[PDB]
RNA sequence: AACGAUAAAAGAAGUGAGAAUCUUCUUCGCCGUAAGGACAAGGGUUCCUGGGGAAGGGUCGUCCGCCCAGGGAAAGUCGGGACCUAAGGUGAGGCCGAACGGCGCAGCCGAUGGACAGCAGGUCAAGAUUCCUGCACCGAUCAUGUGGAGUGAUGGAGGGACGCAUUACGCUAUCCAAUGCCAAGCUAUGGCUAUGCUGGUUGGUACGCUCAAGGGCGAUCGGGUCAGAAAAUCUACCGGUCACAUGCCUCAGACGUAUCGGGAGCUUCCUCGGAAGCGAAGUUGGAAACGCGACGGUGCCAAGAAAAGCUUCUAAACGUUGAAACAUGAUUGCCCGUACCGCAAACCGACACAGGUGUCCGAGUGUCAAUGCACUAAGGCGCGCGAGAGAACCCUCGUUAAGGAACUUUGCAAUCUCACCCCGUAACUUCGGAAGAAGGGGUCCCCACGCUUCGCGUGGGGCGCAGUGAAUAGGCCCAGGCGACUGUUUACCAAAAUCACAGCACUCUGCCAACACGAACAGUGGACGUAUAGGGUGUGACGCCUGCCCGGUGCCGGAAGGUCAAGUGGAGCGGUGCAAGCUGCGAAAUGAAGCCCCGGUGAACGGCUAAGGUAGCGAAAUUCCUUGUCGGGUAAGUUCCGACCUGCACGAAAGGCGUAACGAUCUGGGCGCUGUCUCAACGAGGGACUCGGUGAAAUU
RNA sequence: CCCCCGUGACAGGGGGCGGAGGACCGAACCGGUGCCUGCUGAAACAGUCUCGGAUGAGUUGUGUUUAGGAGUGAAAAGCU
RNA sequence: GAAACGAUGACUGAAUCCGCGCGGACCACCGCGCAAGGCUAAAUACUCCCAGUGACCGAUAGCGCAUAGUACCGUGAGGG
RNA sequence: CGAGCUGGAGAUACGCUUUGACUCGGGGAUGUCCGAAUGGGGAAACCCACCUCGUAAGAGGUAUCCGCAAGGAUGGGAACUCAGGGAACUGAAACAUCUCAGUACCUGAAGGAGAAGAAAGAGAAUUCGAUUCCGUUAGUAGCGGCGAGCGAACCCGGAU
């Protein structure tokens, strides 16, 4: 609703369908937002309004700044219209509160949590996603993210206080196909309705399966996707 | 395709006796009593336009 | 055989070697939300004139969209360009790649969008917002005066700038009425004598102490640098002062005066028919947009392009002695497009083809409404063979005694029903529905009385067989299967019980995510998203639920050990030379993920040897035997409903059972009606037959 | 949203008023259900009649993108 | 293959003339030769074009063409 | 060259030519716009510019890659040449190593030719004396699911 850029849609890469299926929607705009939030540091900011945001999931936080540069912000659960919001080292256990994990204590509720200092936030964002701290380790704090994995993310990175904002998408009952298609394209087409060419689960005499596979090769439930990486060493206990 | 077609030509003697009765008739023209052209049998005399007295022009 | 829609055609006059077909006149009939009119695309001279008459034209041509020659197309303002950006394309530098090449920031290209100055008329044989007449507007360079000092970027800000539904007030285009006005005459068949009949009844511009709904708006001073790279007098933010109504600003449109125009028609000339000259009236009442006022109001979630033009700021620069802004004169006005066809005989369809083709306008009367239906204005057209006949048969129709589904695979087909108003309406239910359930009544004309109209209600009266009097115009019900639902599909034999679906589950994925495209340590999609997210797989609203088996296979997990590759390691055996040396092969032990091995795992592949079916269903879209058996309905029921269980060969997310509503779905029954039938008849039109014209085919 | 009536464990029920919907009927438009016709067609897939959708998962113009074991596919081995 | 020799993607890596490479694993002897820099005419190949000739053709032959890559077909490549 | 010419053109009109037309042989001079295309754009043949000289007409320039600069490169060639990359049908009476074949095709670079070339060689006479080509050795030697099948070189003769 103020001063925002062109989201275009597109599901496809150099030409072809690389995301499969993708495609409805209500011709959204981008709203950008300030995820990393250091530049402001010391300085004030009152809350304008919370705005509708399409591409999130998070209602939108209007901050005006007291120098009266305007920000975007991912609306805490619990700001209100009217209240201060602070960033930088120098900041209170209050909503909206951006200041690094050294600064914040255990056992408090986080989200829009970074990775590395400064890119912006990659943690907890969509609706109603916390971070539980569990305690410092060096310049690492052992945290708990949405999943249930315990990360090792040093003390250097920011957060914001408390759990994301639009409450709960669970009274979000869609209703009917085309509800579904005010966003993505005729959803996942079952491969046992293919045919041999098409899918593995392709074929056969009336309704069926063999073997439980996705459309290219692999296997499908249970499977450990992820590779023998370095990111690895920085994370203790994943599953659940 | 085309269901009833013909099965051998037709010779020429056998298409040639059917053409046996395709021969027209000619008029039987008559002499007009008046311009002396000849005419057809109760039809005004196509040359003077007669028929006992004048009917057409010309 | 056919001559390309069953929208007709008739006569007269003309022309010509020749006339059903060409011209002209008078009729007739068909379209009229089009079969009229205006673009766009596309085509390319098809346009207009004068000629022609081989071939093309389903016949014939004297004619033509064909053939020949000549002509016709006019823009500062309309479209496009010299302006802008979207998707996309390209892209110095840059990032990748056997080559060829692939990517890619700015930038540049790119309308389907933004921006931007002109209207009313006239008329060539053929152009017109282009030419011409009238009176406007836009920008540029200069001149003369006003004016007296700034002007303000390649950068700042504001602004351009955007949805869907619904809706209040005002108006216009436009349309109706009349004993309003103006103009022309005449009518007679019985009447009217005009209060009858026909036709016309205001467009642009300038000004106006005239009316006017609606619509748009804050103005200033100051503070903080931490914001707009910097600067800013501009903008944001915070604070102070007057921010009710109002108050300013804007007039859609109306009214009036003027003026240019047009206007029914009249007037003369007439070389077969056009040119020229003249010109009346301008009322009152009603309706009324998808247009205008306008960026109005409200509601809603799925949250509704960019960039330039523009308006406001300073930087640098020139200048403050000739600034900007205004006013009036002159000058200036580039390039491409413009004919014609354009729902079609000029485009795509091999043809002058019953198809297809984006946008706009699209009058009247009647009918709740309407772009529906009938008729009809304006306009366009009778579909490029024709004429007889009145057979069989075939196509499209009308009526039909008595019967009324007996037809048949099947009421397939074809009737019945049919609009609006009033009464009335079931089981069952997700309490919305089912419902237009079912059923019944009304409907026209005149008069009088009442009111809320365009119209309606009550009373009485009239006419016909009949009053949505013609056209448009649901047959309904009972029970079942399947699928919840709207939706989607096999262009061209399958529309469905297929697919999708909202919802549920398993599962993977911690972000340079999994996963995907790719020559690639490129790049991109996933995503400018981040586990309330994204990929995959299955089931498929909702309700109650989803059991037993982990042996085999797969997946996740452990590791006492066995098995295992290159490599490290070289014990030994062997060649040759006189000899050091040079050389050929080579064990043990060590050496990874994997596999054997152990545990887990079913909304994993599966099963009913690892176990032998928990509910629920059952002769079923599943049952062989089979037309199972008993009951229902029928005069009679291989199908159908219901029970029963002996389930060849149901069964729980390859979901099990049930479920209101929905269905061009499939099965069985009933009412109604009927030419489906007993059993066919009569009648109509179009072929078939006959003549004149033109004249194919497969086959052999 | 505004007036009204209800309290046994209950829920709402009524009047105004609003104007929702993969709501209903129906043109245009998209479509293709059943019959006949057409079957050397008017037509290399059509016609009359009947029928489905008709504010949506809608229809449509331009402009542009993806193709050959490749694309696309509300999934027929469909379309290219 | 007993596979020498050239060649090189990955890893290594020497000698310097009582020196190096070769001689079809490999050794010794005998013998042939000097890599890790560059150029180099002629003999060879082909025929768009030009001339000459022919137990080559003479209009369905011969070039696709007595001339046309035209007409015609196709969105295009292309075909003709 | 020495009288005709005015293209095919089967066509009339106007003319030209012994002060040597026409034609032929050899040079020059003009050569619109597109195309490597090259100022910028572009849907080839069209739009739109700026800079220098100039009385307007009009003329010249404005692409990137090499190098100081002179000067060179882009693009086109029927087949031939070398290079980078490289099929399958087919044979094997099936097929998989093998064959077809390093053929076809794509791509690069170039010329009238190219390629190759001046022995760390061939090779067994202590012969030879750069390369290419032709004959020959020779279907020998050999390779080979030792199968289908594939197939050298030295000597010698010869072009140069
Ligand atoms: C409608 C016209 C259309 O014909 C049909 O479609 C009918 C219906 C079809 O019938 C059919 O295909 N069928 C399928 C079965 C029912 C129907 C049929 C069969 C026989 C007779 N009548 C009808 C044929 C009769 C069928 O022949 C039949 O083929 C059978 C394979 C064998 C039969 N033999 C035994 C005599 C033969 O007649 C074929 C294969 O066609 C499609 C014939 C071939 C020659 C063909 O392609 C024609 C050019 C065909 N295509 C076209 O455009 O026009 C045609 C003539
Ligand atoms: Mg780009
Ligand atoms: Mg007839
Ligand atoms: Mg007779
Ligand atoms: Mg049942
Ligand atoms: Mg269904
Ligand atoms: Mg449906
Ligand atoms: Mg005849
Ligand atoms: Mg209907
Ligand atoms: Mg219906
Ligand atoms: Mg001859
Ligand atoms: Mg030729």
């Amino acid at each position: 609703l103020t001063e925002a850029l062109p989201k275009t849609g597109g599901r496809n890469n150099r030409g072809r369908i690389t995301s499969r299926f993708i495609g409805g929607g209500h011709k959204r705009l981008y709203r950008i937002i300030d995820f990393k939030r250091r530049d402001k540091s010391g300085v004030n900011a009152k809350v304008a309004a919370i705005e509708y945001d399409p591409n999130r999931s998070a209602r939108i936080a209007l901050l005006h700044y007291a120098d009266g540069e305007k920000r975007y912000i991912l609306a805490p659960e619990g700001l209100t219209v009217g209240a201060t919001v602070n960033a930088g080292p120098e900041a209170e256990p209050k909503l909206g509160n951006a200041l690094p994990l050294r600064f914040v204590p255990v056992g408090a509720v986080v989200h829009a949590l970074e990775l590395v200092p400064g890119k912006g936030a990659q943690l907890a964002r969509s609706a109603g996603t916390s971070v539980q701290v569990q305690g410092k380790e060096s310049d690492y704090v052992i945290v708990r993210l949405p999943s249930g994995e315990l990360r090792r993310v040093h003390s250097e990175c920011y957060a914001t206080i408390g759990a994301v904002g639009n409450a709960e998408h669970k009274n979000i009952v869609l209703g009917k196909a085309g509800r579904s298609r005010w966003l993505g394209r005729k959803p996942h087409q079952r491969g046992s309705a293919m045919n041999p060419v098409d899918h593995p689960h392709g074929g056969g005499e009336g309704r069926t399966g063999a073997g439980r596979v996705p459309v290219t090769p692999w296997g499908k439930p249970t499977k450990g996707l992820k590779t023998r990486r370095k990111r690895k060493t920085s994370d203790r206990f994943i599953v659940t | 395709a085309k269901h009833p077609v013909p099965k051998k030509k037709t010779s020429k003697s056998k298409r040639d006796m059917r053409r046996s009765h395709h021969a027209l008739t000619a008029p039987n023209l008559t002499e007009c009593p008046q311009c002396h052209g000849k005419k057809l049998s109760h039809h005004i005399c196509p040359n003077c336009g007669y028929y006992d007295g004048r009917q057409v022009l010309a």
